[PDB]
């Protein structure tokens, strides 16, 4: 019924590893760029 | 009489040191008129949270009279001899100088010494100046250019001493005590940290003599003759944005940390800034100006003006640019500006540096146009390089600079660096830090 059974699962293995790795790297990059806004501070200094 | 020859024939700058540690330098010419003053290595950087703006407060009383002679007397005497009395206080340097007839070089030296040593600090005059300084802070608050540079330092050196403004805080100005100013003067206006400089038609030996006579009060301990090394100020890549769409034009300043006085690279950074140059809507040259950025500014009407700068300090500095533009042309201006900075690190030409070198030479020669400016050079040089640097040396250094050297030095201080940004006024069009940071590489 599914001659590709084994190969399918070997791919799933790599898919999972690459995914873990890639998701983490991209999570960091997203956080890195967004740090600018995330820690940003502001104040309202109206005149006299 | 060639450029080279004229440079070699310039009278040398004489320096001698008194036992108290004070240095006396002067360049002699044949002018009936002269300028002499005392350049002190003091400023806001030496102050702290409690006495910030004291050096400025002092600069306000340094001319309102001494102990030997009250206000009116001090003023009348100086005025009646046709002499000019000016001075200033910055972050790392202060100065009090006088312009007059060489015929009075000695009386002046006595006057200077009296100012730096016996300031009256009239209790009543202090409360009077407290209100004056408060009026100047409101006047200067409308000087976008200076508000912008203050902010640039406030963020670029946040957390440190160079972050404070020279004039100081409102709270400090409202609470500085007669004792604080007194303390300031005593702690900082000290012989080893000062320089008596003079230029014009004056005898170096006659200068040094009057100097020995009035600049005395020698020190006993070792803590009195040592020049305190200041704690390092950390540079921070960041931005401060003060938005007010009610302002007509926007000011923007971007900068990276510079090397500091003593570094030879500064000769190259100045050549670099010479390539980019500066501009303002009244430069007849127009669309033909050599400075690419300036040309674009004209073609696309990118700004009202822009200027480059390499502000040095003892251990650090600020290398960047500043422009003024309409709210709707900020983005293109910043784009072209950062673009030119990339071109520097990457594609500078020999022709480019050739021109910039010439421009830089006549620039240094122009800073010695008069007694005061030359006297200013001396005070600063000894105070920063601990020695005068002749135009011939500069020229020697400037001549060695080539395109490759410009690219390497610029790449060193600019390429892929996190800059310090200060924007004031109608700045909605100026893109975010991240986008600007990306303008720091490739391109
Ligand atoms: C389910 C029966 C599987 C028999 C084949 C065993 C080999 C499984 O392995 C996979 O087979 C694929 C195709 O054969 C190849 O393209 C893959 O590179 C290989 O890893």
């Amino acid at each position: 019924a599914e001659p590709e059974h084994d190969q399918r699962k070997r791919m799933g293995l790599k898919m999972l590893l690459i995914s873990a790795l890639l998701t983490s790297l991209l999570y960091y990059m997203k956080r890195h760029k967004w740090s600018v806004l995330k820690s940003r501070k502001m104040a309202y200094r109206p005149p006299k | 009489a060639t450029y080279a020859q004229t440079l070699q024939n310039i009278p040398e700058t004489n320096v001698t040191t008194l036992d108290n540690g004070l240095r006396v330098a002067s360049e002699e010419s044949s002018q009936p008129t002269c300028t002499v003053g005392v350049w002190i290595g003091a400023g806001s950087r030496y102050e702290n949270e409690k006495n910030n703006g004291a050096g400025y407060f002092v600069e306000h009383l340094a001319f309102k009279g001494t102990k030997k002679r009250p206000c009116a007397a001090f003023e009348k005497e100086v005025e009646s001899m046709g002499a000019h009395f000016n001075g200033y206080t910055s972050r790392e340097q202060t100065a009090f100088y006088i312009k007059a007839l060489s015929k009075d070089m000695p009386k002046v030296v006595e006057l200077l010494a009296d100012v730096v040593q016996n300031c009256a600090l009239e209790e009543s005059q202090i409360e009077k100046e407290r209100g004056v300084i408060l009026q100047e802070l409101k006047e200067m608050d409308n000087d976008m250019t200076n508000v912008t540079f203050d902010y640039l330092h406030a963020t670029a050196f946040q957390g440190t001493a160079l972050a404070r403004t020279v004039e100081g805080t409102t709270e400090n100005i409202k609470h500085l005590t007669r004792a604080d100013l007194a303390s300031y003067i005593d702690t900082h206006f000290k012989a080893p940290r000062m320089v008596l400089a003079a230029a014009g038609g004056i005898s170096h030996k006659e200068l040094v003599d009057a100097a020995r006579q009035h600049f005395s009060g020698v020190s006993f301990t070792y803590k009195e003759d040592a020049v305190p090394i200041l704690p390092r100020c950390r540079f921070t890549g960041s931005e401060i944005r003060a938005r007010d769409d009610a302002l007509p034009v926007a000011h923007v300043a971007l900068a990276v940390e510079g090397p500091g006085w003593a570094d030879p690279d500064n000769v190259v950074l100045h050549v670099a800034n010479a390539i980019i140059g500066r501009y303002d809507r009244t430069f007849g040259g127009g669309k033909h100006l050599s400075s690419r950025l300036a040309a674009l500014a004209v073609e696309h009407k990118l700004c009202h003006s822009f200027q480059t700068f390499n502000t040095s300090y003892s251990d650090t500095g600020l290398f960047g640019f500043h422009f003024v533009a309409d709210p709707l042309s900020i983005d293109d201006m910043m784009f072209c500006a950062q673009g030119e900075w990339m071109r520097l690190c990457t594609s500078t030409t020999e022709s480019e540096v050739k021109r910039a070198k010439n421009h830089l030479r006549s620039a240094m020669v122009a800073q010695l146009d008069g007694t005061t400016p030359v006297c200013e050079t001396i005070g600063s040089h000894l105070l920063n390089y601990g020695r005068r640097i002749s135009l011939e040396e500069w020229d020697s250094r400037i001549s060695a600079v080539d395109a490759r050297m410009v690219r390497d030095v610029c790449s060193k201080y600019i390429y892929d660096k996190c800059p310090a940004l200060a924007a004031v006024g109608p700045i909605e069009q100026l893109l975010d830090y991240n986008r600007i940071r990306s303008g720091m590489y490739w391109i």
